[PDB]
Order: C-alpha cells, then structure tokens, then sequence
DNA sequence: ATCAATATCCACCTGCAGATACTACCAAAAGTGTATTTGGAAACTGCTCCATCAAAAGGCATGTTCAGCTGGATTCCAGCTGAACATGCCTTTTGATGGAGCAGTTTCCAAATACACTTTTGGTAGTATCTGCAGGTGGATATTGAT
DNA sequence: ATCAATATCCACCTGCAGATACTACCAAAAGTGTATTTGGAAACTGCTCCATCAAAAGGCATGTTCAGCTGGAATCCAGCTGAACATGCCTTTTGATGGAGCAGTTTCCAAATACACTTTTGGTAGTATCTGCAGGTGGATATTGAT
C-alpha cells in the first residue's frame, strides 16, 4: 500500500523531532491515519483551486492557499 | 559486546533531530501518498516539483508539532511512553477530532 | 520618491497601488501607504536583526530558513505574531521535556 | 514576454544591509521573508478594511492603519510598529 | 436610519417548513447574524479567488467554488445544486 | 414587473445580496449570477437550520424556536456543527454529555 | 439518622441539572463590576452599553465551560475524576493559549 | 460628582458560580485550587477581549463601549458571537 | 575508582551549488501638474439610553462540621519496546527525452457598467390586541441508600 | 428484597413579557430600457518543467534476539473535597431622573480621484566570476556503561 510507505522509521524520526523518547507499538498504525487525514484536507481544498483555475497540475500555489484556508500559514513557497 | 542502555540512544535521535531541519520522511514514498489521495478528487492530476514539496514540509511540521503536543498528553498521565489515547486527546482538545 | 520623502526604503508607492488593487476601501489616504510601509520595513528589520544573530551565534555570514525559525520562536513577541505560521526548512528549537533525562 | 512578478526582495535586502552589513541571505530565506511581508500587508489591510466599514466611511487613513496594528501586533512589537509609522508621515508630511 | 435584517426572509422559510412554529425575537437575531457570517465567508473566498486567478470579476462560478470550500461535504453538495438550478431559472427569464 | 428572486424561484432578496457584493468591494465587478447563487445558498442553509430547530422544539413541546433550540440543532448535526465551530450561539447552553467513567457503581 | 447523599450523587444531579439550561452561572452585577474594572484600568471614562456586559458574559461563560470539558478530559486522561490546575494548563497549552 | 473605587472585584467570581460552570462542563469533582486558576484564566480572557473593544471604540471616537465593539473584538479573537447584532 | 568503546567536537581543506556582478532592454510603475468631485469634519441639537439612587426581600453565598472515597505513594513483575546486526530491497541520482499543458498573445462579443426614470417596498412609528410558556401547585412516581 | 427520605415528573392554571396585527409614511431600494465599455473566453502556440526510463550505488528499512526498565495492577490510608445546615447579606427587581453622549441633518474645505504627459524602475535575460559552507579527515577528549 502507499500509506504503508510511510515508515515506522521516519515516523519515529518525526516523533524524535518532536521530543518523544518512548513509543507504542500501535503509535505507527494510529499517526499513518492522522497523516491520510491531513494530507486529504489539504489536498482536496488545492485540487479544488486547481479545478477552478481550469489546470490539470497542481500548484505549489494552490497548496499554498489551502494550506492557508485550513489556518496553517506556510512560508517559503510562494506565499 | 558494548550496548547502550534503554533510551539513552533516543535521547541521542532527540538531540540530532532537532538539530537539523531536512525531511524525515523518504521523498518517493510521500510523493505516491500524495498522488494517490489526489486521484480520488481528480484523475489525470500532474504536480509541480514544489507543490509536492510544500505538501511534506506542512505535513511533516504538522506530525513534528502534534508528536510535542502528543508527548505532554503521555507525561500529564505520568508516562514517558506515547500512546494512541495520547494522540487523540491532543487532537480533541485542540479541535481536530 | 515617495519612500525617500518618508525616510523608507519599502516602495511607498507600491503600497499605495496594493491597497486600491486589494479593494480595501473605496478610497486610499495618502498617509496609509506611508504609515504602512513603515510598519512592514520595522517588522521586516526586527526578524533579519535577530535572524542575522542566530547566523552569527552559529559562526555564518548567511541567513538561511534555519536563523528565521530560530529567530521568532526564540522571541515571545514575533513568536505569537507568527504563531499559526509555518516556516519552511525551519525545524524547532531544541528542548526536551525534564522527566526525560538521564537517571 | 515572461509576466512581471513583483516581490519586497530588494526592499528587504537593503534593510538587511542596515542591520547586518556583512550578512547575506539565502533565496530560500529571502522567499520566506517575501511570504512575511505579503502576509503581514494583508492582515494590516484587511483589518484597516474592516475598521472603515464598522465605522461607516470609505476611505482607509493612518488612523485605520495605526488601530489596524494595535489590534494585530502584540505589545511591544505594536509601540515601536506605531513609534515608526507616525514618524514615517510626519517627515512625510513636512517635506 | 435604517437597519436592514435578513428578519422578513427567514421568517418566510421558517413557515415553509414549520408552517405552525414561530421564533423568538432572540433566535431570529442568531439567525440574522448566521445568514450576515456566511455571506461574509463565501463573498470572501470568492473575493480570494478572483484575486489568485487575476480576475476582476466575482461570477457564479467563483461562488460555487468559494461554496465547496467553505461547506463540509453534504451540506455542499446541496447548496451548490440548489445554487445552480436558482441560476439556471434565472437565466431562463425575459 | 417582478423581483430578481421570484425570477431565481426564491424567498430571499437576490437585489440586497447583489448590493451587498459590491458595497464589500470582494471584487471590482460582480456578475448578475453571483448574487442569485449566493442568495439561493443563504436561503437553503438557513432552510436547514430552521428544520433542524423546528424539530428540536418540537421535541421540547414547544412551538416557538429559541436560542437552545438553534444551539440543539446546530450540535447535533455533524456538518452543521463544524460549519459553525468557532461560533457561539448565546443563551444556547450545551448538549447534555456525561463521560462515563464518572457515573456511578 | 438523617438522610445523605452519597459523595458524588448531588454532582452528578447538578451537571445533568446545568447541562439541561442555558442560564448565566455568574451573578450578573458582580460579573458587569469585574468587566468595568478591567476596562478602567486600559481607559478612564468609558461607559458601557448594558448588551455590551451581556455579550461579555455570554462569550466568558461559553469560553469556561468548554474549557472545563477539555479539562475534565485531561483529569479523566490521568485516571482522576478531579480537576486540578495542571489539567486547565495542559488543555491551555494544547490549544495553543498557553507556552 | 465622583464614583466609587473598583477593586478586587475578579472575587465576585464565587467559588459557586465556578462550580456551577464546572458542572455545565461536565465536571464532578473540582480540586480546592481550582478556584484561584478559573479566576485567572477569566481575567485574561477578559482583558485580551476587553482591550479589543475598547480599541474600536476608541476608533470610532466614543467614549461608550458597544456590543458591536465586542462582538467584533470576538470574532477578530476567533471567537464569533451570535446573538448581539453584527 | 578503573578502563574500554563509541560518540562528539574542533581545525583545516576543497569542490561547487548558489550568490554576485555588469550590461542591456523596456513595459509598467511613479511622479508632476492641472481640474473636478467629495468624503466626512465642524456645528447644532434631537432624544436614546446609561449611570445612579431608593427600597424591599428572598435567593444564594459563606463558613462549618463530618466522614466517604479519591489521589498519591509503594511494591511488584510480566512483557513490550529499545538497541544492535545481518540482509538485500528499493529510494536516490541524474541525464536524457518526449511532450503535456502552463502561460503569453490577439481577437471580439456576451455581459457589466453608467444613467435616467418610475414603481415598490422593507423598516419605523404609533396604537391595540392576542398568546406561548415561565413559574407555582399538588400529588403520583422514580431514585437512592441504609438495613 | 424492604422501606423510607427525596428528587423527578407532569398535568393544571394564571399572568404577562413578547409576539402579532393594522394603518401610515417614505427614503432607499429595485426594476426597466438604453448606450457604451470590456473582461476574459477562445484559439494558437512557444517552451518550461513534469513524467518516465535506465541503472547502478548503498543507504536505510526489515526481521530477529535479548533483556532493561516501564506501564499498569494491587494495596493501603491520610485528608481533601462533597453534602448538608444555619445565617443573613447583597444581588435582583422595580421605578424614577438627570443629562452624557450617540446619532441625525447641514454647510463647506482640505483631499482624493481623474487624466495627460514625462521620467524612472524593477524584472527578466545573458554571460562571466566569486565564495560561504557542506562533507570529509585526523586526532583529541567527553560521555557511557561494565567491572
Ligand atoms: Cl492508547
Ligand atoms: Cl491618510
Ligand atoms: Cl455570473
Ligand atoms: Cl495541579
Ligand atoms: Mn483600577
Ligand atoms: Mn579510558
Ligand atoms: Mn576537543
Ligand atoms: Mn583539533
Ligand atoms: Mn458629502
Ligand atoms: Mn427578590
Ligand atoms: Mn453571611
Ligand atoms: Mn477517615
Ligand atoms: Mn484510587
Ligand atoms: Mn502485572
Ligand atoms: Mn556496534
Ligand atoms: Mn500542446
Ligand atoms: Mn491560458
Ligand atoms: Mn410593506
Ligand atoms: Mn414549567
Ligand atoms: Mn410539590
Ligand atoms: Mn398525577
Ligand atoms: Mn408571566
Ligand atoms: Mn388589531
Ligand atoms: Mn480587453
Ligand atoms: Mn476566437
Ligand atoms: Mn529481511
Ligand atoms: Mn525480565
Ligand atoms: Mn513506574
Ligand atoms: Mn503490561
Ligand atoms: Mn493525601
Ligand atoms: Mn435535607
Ligand atoms: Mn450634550
Ligand atoms: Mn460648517
Ligand atoms: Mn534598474
Ligand atoms: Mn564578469
Ligand atoms: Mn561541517
Ligand atoms: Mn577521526
């Protein structure tokens, strides 16, 4: 599967960024499907700027504005 | 043999990244997630270099503030070890859930 | 120049035209884009002096994303500011919770 | 042919020259800077904006402009934002 | 002066589809300002969407758009259809 | 001659609302479906609302709607009820909600 | 040999009592003199319309409550059935009101 | 000719009316300082809030604070009230 | 306390991706002047509703007593999760190549703006008149808690 | 279960704050027709940059083992926090007023908008050059963890 990609290694990687030091084994399973939710929020509101500009790609803009609708501001990429 | 003890290597990990600030998660493996998920919105979708790019750095700041938020959850029950009840109490009380 | 009469180097008169383009209000004071182009050159002077430290506290000559992160989170104020704002290629400031360190 | 695409880098690389004469900046961090500048504008204007409708006029001032920044600034960072704009139109206005 | 409400309209829906309840004067100030929050929200994502798109004009189409934004799923799918269908009829007139 | 809303099949004013768009300045020009669109979507969540409340007090024995009745409605709806979660509805109390654990035996 | 409720048992008939009205739970004239108060210490002079108080309070009520349902949850996610300052703070903290 | 001097006031928020807001939280069992924290936590609240509206109506160049000064101190708060005009 | 095993840090180097430099061209942005058009400040002042005061009195805050049962401290240990390794799978690089489709132009008409009139209509007002339901009784029924 | 002290429920009833009704008025709002202006949909198309393939290279994710030490179960008990009570204070209610100050209606001037014309830039391109610092090495010494 593709959110299988998503690896029990680079999630302890974000986790350690994040200050953790002990993990549970049912963490992996459980932040694959907080990720799948986030990544659909987001995507759908830039797909749907794409789809009201009549474009077929997606744009570091569009994200950018979605990212900005669902309150989480990003710079660095257009803003 | 030479062997650490428990946890004295994550204390390392905890150090090193948060230290550096280039993406914990492989590039490819993210980027297919992502097309994925677009397909059901959308077929035939083509992504610009960067538009993929902003998409992991937001995902990844998200995951990284959420795993601080998650840990303070886990030490408030006097535990050192995140759980899922841990992840969903944050994501409660700030609103998500 | 108008930004020379003011004392700025933000483009006073692209701020004007930002405001009237941006249907703000139907009408567009003089003093508005000055006013406002002074507060963006303080704001923007307040970061690159403490980004510009945080490079230097880590023996650079080149502000990177890195510096800007460490900047704001670092100062209460900005930090609120930009609270909701995510800086790309940022990271976060080192800190680790008490409970667990070492014995 | 390419479209003009207007941007505050060169405005906010002479301020860095001010503050930090033998610092440079990484595009990357220029683009970040450029996103601060956008935002915060917007933020400015939009509640300046919405200050003139309360207030049933239609032209946005200094003054919709100072309270704009009292209201977004925290503190400090709002003191010296306003000490800065009111200086910038009186050296404006007497010039 | 005058102060306008959206009062008169509301009350017109409600006795469509509650003809016998009616509605205190505290409830129909609520919905006075929920009809006022929702204009502003969708006029504004549709006044961003025009901007994004270096359009100069805020059409139908910018309101659908602003509408599948700023609703959640179902209550999109509805309003948009019964937006359409209203333009629809609209433009089948004179 | 006849209203732009009875036109559009509507019960809310298409004329206010198209007015409206441009005194906001949310764009220099506004075209003519924008407003029935807008006013069509307004009428209809505000049709929702008000069958979702009328209900509710309908459920109280009551047949006049009040701020709790709104409120009611409004969390009980799953959709409604994120449209509107940073919004408070005064003198709309709460949805009764006990957590388990602290109920007795 | 009077009668007792068991510890508990009038909580419990409170919160269902409470969560079944829409009521103000803070005294009306104590709460409008904390409000004129506060705002004399930003700016002398200032007059108040009386729905100016009233939204106030309205707005305070519904901010308390809803933190106090956040957190009974964090209290309830240490194994406690007691609210205690730790727990306001760690729901604070979360929602991103606090450090 | 004068009026009286404000102060301590935050305590007219009793011990009952923070248990009663408790209660309507769902809350069953409330810690001794509990009390001292609810009180500060409200004075905050209001004072971010209160700061707000007294900015608009001093924009508006009144000396009486309205319940539109409030309300649109709230909503720039994040914190939108229906029920008081606007 | 001693001693071996890694991890961590500093000094010195180099290649090179990313930042500078200069020159060049130019559509669009700014600024200067001249006219015309207005928002909204200054006055005056109608009259809304906010601050205050009096009085009455009963709902509800205070401060206590008493003891139930919850939080916090200890003790234990079963078992999950971290650390270390052998494996080899598939992400990373990059270089090249179609070529999809984004983005720059030019054309041109359905649709929007600008104005003048004429017709309505929603918001206020001044008076009058119903009504849904809060709040108080009273008596039957459902809970809770001691035995 | 038994049974008593109380809370909860629900039919009934009454007074009235609040909701409806009516008739008038009318400034603002809307609809109607024309005339004039153009935003941006279309149709092409130049070329930017996105999707694929190839193909190693080996970096890093897997699957195992082993056991350190963490989470969670059991117990115990001091005292914190709820339930109930006696008091009587201060908030709630009801009215009554003065007048602060919000808000409506004009009059009128410092500015803002509107256009024309001239000058100045900020971007976009090309081509050539320079430079901060990532990525390595070597050797020193801190930090861990076993004895
Ligand atoms: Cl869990
Ligand atoms: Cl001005
Ligand atoms: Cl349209
Ligand atoms: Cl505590
Ligand atoms: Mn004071
Ligand atoms: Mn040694
Ligand atoms: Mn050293
Ligand atoms: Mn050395
Ligand atoms: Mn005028
Ligand atoms: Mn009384
Ligand atoms: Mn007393
Ligand atoms: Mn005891
Ligand atoms: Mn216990
Ligand atoms: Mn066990
Ligand atoms: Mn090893
Ligand atoms: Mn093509
Ligand atoms: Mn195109
Ligand atoms: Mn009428
Ligand atoms: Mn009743
Ligand atoms: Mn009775
Ligand atoms: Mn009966
Ligand atoms: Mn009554
Ligand atoms: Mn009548
Ligand atoms: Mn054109
Ligand atoms: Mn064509
Ligand atoms: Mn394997
Ligand atoms: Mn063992
Ligand atoms: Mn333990
Ligand atoms: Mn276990
Ligand atoms: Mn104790
Ligand atoms: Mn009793
Ligand atoms: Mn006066
Ligand atoms: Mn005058
Ligand atoms: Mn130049
Ligand atoms: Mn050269
Ligand atoms: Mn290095
Ligand atoms: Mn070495």
């Amino acid at each position: 599967d593709n959110i299988q990609g998503i690896t029990k290694p680079a999630i302890r990687r974000l986790a350690r960024r994040g200050g953790v030091k002990r993990i549970s084994g049912l963490i992996y399973e459980e932040t694959r499907g907080v990720l799948k939710v986030f990544l659909e929020n987001v995507i759908r509101d830039a797909v749907t700027y794409t789809e009201h500009a009549k474009r077929k790609t997606v744009t570091a803009m569009d994200v950018v504005y979605a990212l900005k609708r669902q309150g989480r501001t990003l710079y660095g990429f257009g803003g | 043999p030479h062997r650490y003890r428990p946890g004295t290597v994550a204390l390392r990990e905890i150090r090193r990244y948060q230290k550096s600030t280039e993406l914990l998660i492989r590039k490819l493996p993210f980027q297919r997630l992502v097309r994925e998920i677009a397909q059901d919105f959308k077929t035939d979708l083509r992504f610009q270099s960067s538009a993929v790019m902003a998409l992991q750095e937001a995902s990844e700041a998200y995951l990284v503030a959420l795993f601080e938020d998650t840990n303070l959850a886990a030490i408030h029950a006097k535990r050192v070890t995140i759980m899922p009840k841990d992840i969903q109490l944050a994501r409660r009380i700030r609103g998500e859930r | 120049t108008r930004s020379s009469r003011a004392g700025l180097q933000f483009p006073v008169g692209r701020v004007h035209r930002l405001l009237r383009k941006g249907c703000y209000a139907e009408r567009v004071g003089a003093g508005a884009p000055v006013y406002l182009a002074a507060v963006l050159e303080y704001l923007t002077a307040e970061i690159l002096e403490l980004a510009g430290n945080a490079a230097r506290d880590n023996k650079k000559t080149r502000i990177i994303p890195r510096h800007l992160q460490l900047a704001v989170r670092n100062d209460e104020e900005l930090n609120k500011l930009l609270g909701r704002v995510t800086i790309a290629q940022g990271g976060v400031l080192p800190n680790i919770q008490s409970v667990l360190l070492p014995k | 042919r390419k479209t003009r695409k207007e941007s505050y880098a060169i405005y906010v690389y002479k301020v860095l020259k001010q503050v930090h004469p033998d610092t440079g900046i990484s595009s990357k961090a220029m683009s970040i800077m450029n996103s601060f500048v956008n935002d915060v504008f917007e933020r400015i204007a939009g509640e300046a904006s919405r200050l003139a409708h309360y207030n049933k006029r239609s032209t946005i001032t200094s003054r919709e402009i100072q309270t704009a920044v009292r209201l977004l600034l925290p503190g400090e960072l709002a003191k010296h934002a306003v000490s800065e704009g009111t200086k910038a139109v009186t050296k404006y206005t007497s010039a």
